[PDB]
């Protein structure tokens, strides 16, 4: 019946992480993305995976937990950066693809968003260690 | 129940018992194991793997492997599946030698079915080994460029630390990777002079 | 790294492998044992001790 926020209650009474990608073709069909943190945090313990984490960093971007967004990933987070911070400019949701970059190092694409976000000061410093013609020339 | 060789194996021919095995197992050798190995001594422990050569090849069930992976498998699994990662096609039988393997330090037998298996998934096995840090990563080197995974396994030996591995990689294992990896070196942006100390190593 | 004798060690002749390190330990033998030891598996282990009653009589080294 698509009932994503009461199909959620029936697995936190069973921590059963099974059928997790069914559960994310319902939850971007429905922007609730605040219980579902809770579904992947604790499914968390159940399945070592990397779909979980993905769609993890992407719901807390998506309700901008950004001060323990950024303490997650500085953990054994086993994920995949730079897929999820595709869907950060995707959907162009700055400020988030800066910290996903950050800590992987990616300079040459946050700079595309720090475009966006106005900052000039540390766009060059990021331009500096790129190097790329499309890096600087999209700063300048 | 006739399930009593658990006192009878320190003293009787395992030899005819295999058979005795091979016979009257219409699913019932499965719970005769599981009795043996509620009572794994080191005395009677090698008799659950030496019958366990003879049934994998036509139920290698995965009951099996988890009521024996349910226990410590010291290297119960290793000696048990060093046979059987030959004639076979499953990822998770390979999968769980490897991580067998890791129990006791085995690594060397690893790094040769990482290149002769290519019938398993790489991408959970990659993320154990991140996970269940080998200590001598060096056979994630040697399967991430067999598959060609290295546009982040570059960023996570920068991370962790680098003495030999680039170096020894390139050296030894394959130098005609060399310069993407500089590629990612310079995408995250070593220093130069590591670069220009590091291009002066002999080449392959 | 031509350091791997730790698994032949199970199978090898230990035997030439004494002279095998009697010779070729140009201050290289300090490293090998130091890798050897990294695995000081019950089976690996006096192997350890018996290439040692041969390089003391030259250098019983305090850092050995």
């Amino acid at each position: 019946k698509g009932m994503v926020k009461e199909a959620i209650d029936s697995y936190i009474k069973a921590d059963d992480p099974s059928s997790y990608m069914e559960v994310v073709q319902a939850a971007n069909t429905s922007g609730n993305w605040e219980e579902l943190v809770k579904y992947l945090q604790m499914a968390r313990k159940k399945a070592r995976e990397s779909y979980v984490e993905t769609e993890l960093i992407f719901a807390l971007a998506k309700t901008n937990r950004l001060a323990e967004l950024e303490e997650f990933i500085n953990g054994p987070n086993n994920a995949h950066i730079q897929q999820v911070g595709d869907r950060c400019y995707d959907e162009k949701m700055y400020d988030a693809a800066k910290l996903l970059y950050n800590n992987v190092s990616n300079f040459g694409r946050l700079a595309s968003t720090l475009v966006h976000l106005g900052e000039y000061q540390a766009a060059v410093d990021g331009a500096r260690k790129a190097n790329s013609t499309r890096t600087w020339k999209e700063v300048c | 129940d006739i399930k009593r060789a658990v006192v009878h194996t320190h003293l009787l021919n395992p030899e005819w018992l295999v058979n005795y095995f091979g016979s009257l197992s219409v699913e019932d050798s499965l719970e005769c194991l599981r009795a043996m190995l509620s009572a794994n001594i080191r005395q009677n422990l090698q008799i659950c793997v030496q019958v366990a050569s003879k049934y994998h090849e036509q139920l290698s069930t995965q009951s099996l492997i988890e009521l024996f992976e349910s226990f410590k498998s010291f290297e119960g699994l290793f000696y048990f599946l060093g046979s059987i990662v030959n004639f076979s096609q499953d990822p998770d039988v390979h999968f769980k030698y490897i991580q067998a393997a890791c129990k006791t330090g085995q690594i060397k037998e690893v790094e040769r079915i990482c290149r002769e298996s290519n019938c398993y998934d790489p991408e959970r096995v990659k993320n154990f080994l991140k996970e269940a840090k080998l200590t001598d990563q060096l056979p994630l080197i040697i399967v991430c460029d067999r598959f060609d995974f290295v546009h982040d396994l570059v960023l996570y030996l920068y991370r962790n630390n680098l003495q030999k591995y680039i170096e020894i990689y390139v050296q030894k294992v394959n130098p005609s990777r060399l310069p993407v990896v500089i590629g990612g070196l310079l995408d995250v942006d070593c220093s130069e002079d590591v670069i220009k100390n590091l291009i002066l190593v002999v080449r392959g």
